[PDB]
RNA sequence: UCUAAGGGUCGGGUACGAUCAACUUAGAACUGGUACGGACAAGGGGAAUCUGACUGUCUAAUUAAAACAUAGCAUUGCGAUGGUCAGAAAGUGAUGUUGACGCAAU
RNA sequence: GCUUGUGACGGCCCGUGAAAAUCCACAGGAAGGAAUAGUUUUCAUGCCAGGUCGUACUGAUAACCGCAGCAGGUCUCCAAG
RNA sequence: GAUGGGGAAGCUCCGUUUCAAAGGCCUGAUUUUAUGCAGGCCACCAUCGAAAGGGAAUCCGGUUAAGAUUCCGGAACCUGGAUAUGGAUUCUUCACGGUAACGUAACUGAAUGUGGAGACGUCGGCGCGAGCCCUGGGAGGAGUUAUCUUUUCUUCUUAAC
């Protein structure tokens, strides 16, 4: 199917956020009068949460388990549709077009997609999408 | 070695905690095709390099002359 | 009289080997545990020339078993063997051209380069360009295997010698004619310095047995000994015949 | 007309002794010498000279701030991009079908 | 304009020599200079650099060969040898 | 002393114009005490015999050659516990970062 | 135009044409680190110090070697009409 | 070319990482205290050998009887060591931007690993830079002038950073 849509995983392969792991939130299958091509809006992770152990006391765990996310326009020609996906609903509104343009927009996105990620990090649902593909 | 166009950074220069002495320094220079006219460059010497601020016009010269702080040691041509 | 050349040539002085661009020795993977109870897995990083051999050298690097770098081994390149291949080391290999397996893991008829004498000492067998041993048979009772060598010498090593699959590159490269002194010149100055050569004949008598005499010639059988002595050794040394050679040769 | 002479002690046309003839403001020709060109930093999959990255000599480069010796993608300075999609790429399809090859041979495992 | 009857590219050598030996040398010139075909992209252009070597303009992979020619017949033979011989170790 | 041929840059709706800068080559007049690559600079040629194929090499200071080398041809030894060679000896050494498409010896 | 530099290419090889010190980068993520205030000297500016030996001149039909102020010999850069 | 070694009556010969128990760094442990032990590494095992190879950083003007990229003037740059102030970063802790190639004044990073640079033949044509050569105008100085020549010669330069 038109699989390029509402939660594809998939793996950024160009720009700073290459070998990242994000979600379409929202598919522009063709155009835009600036982005003139196949794009989709991604909410993607930066940092990823470190492993933890047995070893890793109170408040080391809750350092290792902080994430740093990212929302992205991307190309599709610069992700690799992925077979797992994952659910987009805290979020949808947060990233959008309007989202983008104008950075305090920005920030206050990525605080709820952060919440959001970490959130569905602890008690371990999409496993794994918060792991570093490693290359 | 360095030069200077923001009038206001200059001011913020010539009273750094190093920069003792200074010198400005007049040239006669030709305008457009037609006539000379007259500009004059502010150098203050810091310590590691000397920055030097070109100022064309010879009115904000003079204004700029009488701002230079009365320790500096400018030397006049 | 004088110590001829070819005594000479042992003190190695002028005679030593001309070494400075040479890639490094060639040699097998050290037989580790991995070599010889499985197989461990390499990529060839490169295929180059190595100054003085005629065959090129392929650099094939491998994971440490016991530490985490990358280890890097200097192959000679049987043809065909390319970059970016993998090649299979160990016991249970698999049989493809550029692999390296004891003979014991092969059919007779296998295509082997750079065998083994004993096993483990990392190569000795047909490495120079175009050339191979084939195995021809085993004796599984007192692991040996029998293979035949460039030579046409046949002889029997131990299974666990180990060799590569298939023939050394640069096959033919004697097939073209030098044609001037100067690409000799070349060739040499690349290996040893053995060129060019003054003939014995030539030579006043001081020099070698062959030399002086109011015409050139030898004077005597140049057939030597083999229980010659030092200066005594000049010429076809213990030849068993002489002549040229009619009929066809090969090993029946 | 106006000739040249070296620098310094050293009189001989070496990589290290390069020349180039130059005007002064006294208005004459004078020698200045020259170091040897900087090459450009290569790819360490590919081998091309990478883009981004500054190109000094060796020790010049601890003179220079960190943006000089990076781009800001994985691999920055080191892997050329398309040698870097192609690591991501490779990477994901291997441990997918890595997942694959288990669950083939854990059925091959429990029907035979 | 045909510019030699026969020497092709020994005419480099005038007259030295003798023509038998310049004829060898022809034959494995033009074997060695010649531009081959690649297997792994295919594209015609391997080009050899040093006897054994032969290196893809385009793609970049280098395989061994032969010293004036990519593939030897010693070598072709002995691959499809092992081609048999490895099918009868499966079968 | 003339003629001819060989070029650059520009604006042209979605056929040419205007301009600037180079010796090259060929042809035609005229002209002189028939001279003119005017000094400088710059291959003698031909027909054969002997002999070494060639380029290369040597007797510094009486021999440069037809001598030596060479590519080419051919023979010999050797699978490493080896061939050839070094050393008074040795847990010594050259070939050897080598392996018969190789090393050594004619 | 001349000399020199340099680039993108092309020819050539049974010849494919050093090494090491040293400098940077990346992969990694041990660890360290903020809100009543932390992190940062690969950004800027600022402060101090840089020892030891050689350095004259000749380099050649007179400064070197040939018994010598010897028509010999002795490595090299710059190069006008 | 030393050293554990092995030969040699011995002067000494061999070997150079070798049949060797071959060593030193980073910080933590001290708040009797100055540096003992606690981790984990790293097993690389001398040293001499280039005033043409490799290689951190300087230029112009002036100056002496005779020195000068070395003195003087002025303007830089490197290496080591100290460090404060500003800026940047952070309540989403370890920057944002660009689809991307990638941008930047910054934008933490031990062990370990890996990549690059240092680092490389020769010839040929072609393209471009520099200095030199040729040359118009102009502003100057000189030369020639019976006659002729808006003429002949010359000055009009710009370093590292
Ligand atoms: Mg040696
Ligand atoms: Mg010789
Ligand atoms: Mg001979
Ligand atoms: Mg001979
Ligand atoms: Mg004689
Ligand atoms: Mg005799
Ligand atoms: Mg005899
Ligand atoms: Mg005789
Ligand atoms: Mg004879
Ligand atoms: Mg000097
Ligand atoms: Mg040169
Ligand atoms: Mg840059
Ligand atoms: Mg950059
Ligand atoms: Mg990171
Ligand atoms: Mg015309
Ligand atoms: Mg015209
Ligand atoms: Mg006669
Ligand atoms: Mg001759
Ligand atoms: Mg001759
Ligand atoms: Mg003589
Ligand atoms: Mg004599
Ligand atoms: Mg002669
Ligand atoms: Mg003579
Ligand atoms: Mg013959
Ligand atoms: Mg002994
Ligand atoms: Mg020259
Ligand atoms: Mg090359
Ligand atoms: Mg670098
Ligand atoms: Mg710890
Ligand atoms: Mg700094
Ligand atoms: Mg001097
Ligand atoms: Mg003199
Ligand atoms: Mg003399
Ligand atoms: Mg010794
Ligand atoms: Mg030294
Ligand atoms: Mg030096
Ligand atoms: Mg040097
Ligand atoms: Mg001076
Ligand atoms: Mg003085
Ligand atoms: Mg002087
Ligand atoms: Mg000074
Ligand atoms: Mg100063
Ligand atoms: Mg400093
Ligand atoms: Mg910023
Ligand atoms: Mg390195
Ligand atoms: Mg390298
Ligand atoms: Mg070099
Ligand atoms: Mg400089
Ligand atoms: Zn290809």
């Amino acid at each position: 199917a038109k699989f390029l849509k509402a939660g594809k995983v998939a793996v950024v392969v160009r720009g700073r956020y290459a070998g990242k792991k994000v979600v379409i939130v929202k598919p522009h299958d063709e155009g835009s009068k600036s982005h003139p091509f196949g794009h989709a809006l991604v909410a993607g992770i930066e940092r990823y949460p470190l492993k933890v152990t047995k070893k890793h006391g109170a408040k080391k765990v809750a350092k290792r388990t902080k994430i740093k996310p990212f929302i992205k326009v991307v190309n599709y020609n610069h992700l690799l549709p992925t077979r797992y996906t994952l659910d987009v609903e805290a979020f949808k509104s947060v990233v959008s077009t309007e989202t983008f343009e104008q950075p305090s927009q920005r920030e206050e996105a990525k605080k709820v997609v952060k919440k959001a990620f970490e959130e569905r990090h602890q008690a371990g649902k999409n496993q794994w999408f918060f792991s570093k593909l490693r290359f | 070695a360095r030069e200077i166009t923001d009038i206001k950074q200059f001011l913020e220069l010539t009273r750094r905690a190093d920069v003792k002495t200074a010198t400005v320094k007049i040239n006669k220079k030709l305008n457009k095709a037609g006539k000379p006219f007259r500009q004059t460059k502010f150098k203050v010497r810091g310590s590691s390099s000397l920055y030097t601020l070109v100022i064309n016009d010879a009115g904000k010269a003079k204004k700029l002359i009488q701002s230079l702080p009365p320790t500096l040691k400018v030397n006049r041509l | 009289g004088r110590v001829i050349r070819n005594q000479r040539k042992g003190a190695g002085s002028i005679f030593t080997s001309h070494t400075r661009l040479r890639q490094g020795a060639a040699k097998l993977r050290t037989l580790d545990y991995a070599e010889r109870h499985g197989y461990i897995r390499g990529i060839v990083k490169q295929i180059v020339h190595d100054s003085g051999r005629g065959a090129p050298l392929a650099k094939v690097v491998f994971r440490d078993p016991y530490k985490y770098r990358l280890r890097e081994e200097i192959f000679i390149a049987n043809e065909g063997v390319h970059t970016g291949q993998f090649i299979y080391a160990g016991k249970k290999a698999s049989l493809n051209v550029g692999n390296v397996l004891p003979l014991g893991s092969v059919p007779e008829g296998t295509i082997v380069s750079n065998v083994e004498e004993k096993p483990g000492d990392r190569g000795a067998l047909a490495r120079a360009s175009g050339n191979y041993v084939i195995i021809i048979g085993h004796n599984p009772d007192e692991n040996k295997t029998r293979v035949r060598l460039p030579s046409g010498a046949k002889k029997v090593i131990s299974s666990d010698a180990r060799g590569v699959i298939g023939v050394i590159a640069g096959g033919g490269r004697v097939d073209k004619p030098l044609l001037k002194a100067g690409r000799a010149f070349h060739k040499y100055r690349l290996k040893r310095n053995s060129w060019p050569k003054t003939r014995g004949v030539a030579m006043n008598p001081v020099d070698h047995p062959h030399g002086g005499g109011n015409h050139q010639h030898i004077g005597k059988a140049s057939t030597i000994s083999r229980g010659a002595v030092s200066g005594q050794k000049a010429g076809l040394i213990a030849a068993r015949r002489t002549g040229l050679l009619r009929g066809s040769q090969k090993t029946q | 007309a106006q000739r040249v002479t070296f620098r310094r002690r050293n009189p001989y046309n070496t990589r290290s002794n390069k020349i180039k003839v130059v005007k002064t403001p006294g208005g004459i020709l004078r020698a200045q010498h020259v170091k040897k060109l900087a090459t450009r930093p290569k790819c360490g999959d590919c081998g091309s000279a990478l883009q981004g990255i500054s190109t000094l000599r060796p020790r010049q480069y601890a003179t220079v701030s960190k943006t000089h010796k990076t781009v800001s993608r994985a691999y920055g300075g080191s892997r050329c991009a398309n040698c870097v999609k192609e690591r991501i790429i490779r990477a994901f399809l291997i441990e997918e079908q890595k997942i694959v090859k288990k669950v083939v041979k854990e059925q091959t495992e429990a029907a035979k | 304009a045909k510019r030699t009857k026969k020497v092709g590219i020994t005419g480099k050598y005038g007259v030295r020599y003798g023509s038998s030996l310049r004829r060898q040398v022809k034959k494995l010139e033009i074997q060695q200079h010649a531009r081959y075909d690649c297997s792994f992209c295919g594209k015609k252009t391997v080009k050899r650099g040093a006897a054994g070597i032969w290196t893809c303009s385009c793609c970049k992979k280098t395989v061994a060969g032969g010293a004036y020619t990519v593939s030897t017949a010693a070598a072709a033979t002995v691959r499809s040898t092992i081609r048999r011989l490895r099918e009868m170790v499966e079968a």
